[PDB]
């Protein structure tokens, strides 16, 4: 304020910004064959849990 | 001297042999003893996970 004589004038304010882009879209997609579902030793629902764990 | 009337003595207990404490059969998994009631092989299978696609 002292170097300015004793003058003051008002500045314009401004902003910065960043974009959160929601640009990721990812998928799981697999077949459970009915012949395999019948012929295997037990439940295949562990593959639905594996798909969820992968995402 | 008493060549005939002084006994020799035996202990009635055998000394049992000193042997290692067994531990491993209590530490490993026993779950397949349910299925292994017959046959000479157990097959165990594991999941391969589905791949995430973009």
């Amino acid at each position: 304020y002292k170097a300015a004589g004793r003058q003051t004038s008002a500045d314009a304010i401004s902003d910065t910004g960043v974009d959160l882009l929601i640009d990721q879209e990812k998928s799981i997609d697999f077949l459970v064959d009915d012949i395999d579902r019948v012929q295997v030793a037990g439940s295949l629902e562990a593959y639905t849990r594996a798909g969820a764990t992968a995402l | 001297a008493f060549n005939n009337f002084i006994p020799e003595l035996w202990s009635d207990m055998l000394l049992e042999e000193w042997t290692a404490q067994t531990v491993f059969a209590n530490l490993v998994n026993r779950e397949y003893e349910g299925i292994a009631s017959k046959g000479n092989v157990v097959h165990i299978a594991g999941v391969v996970a589905p791949t995430v696609k973009d």
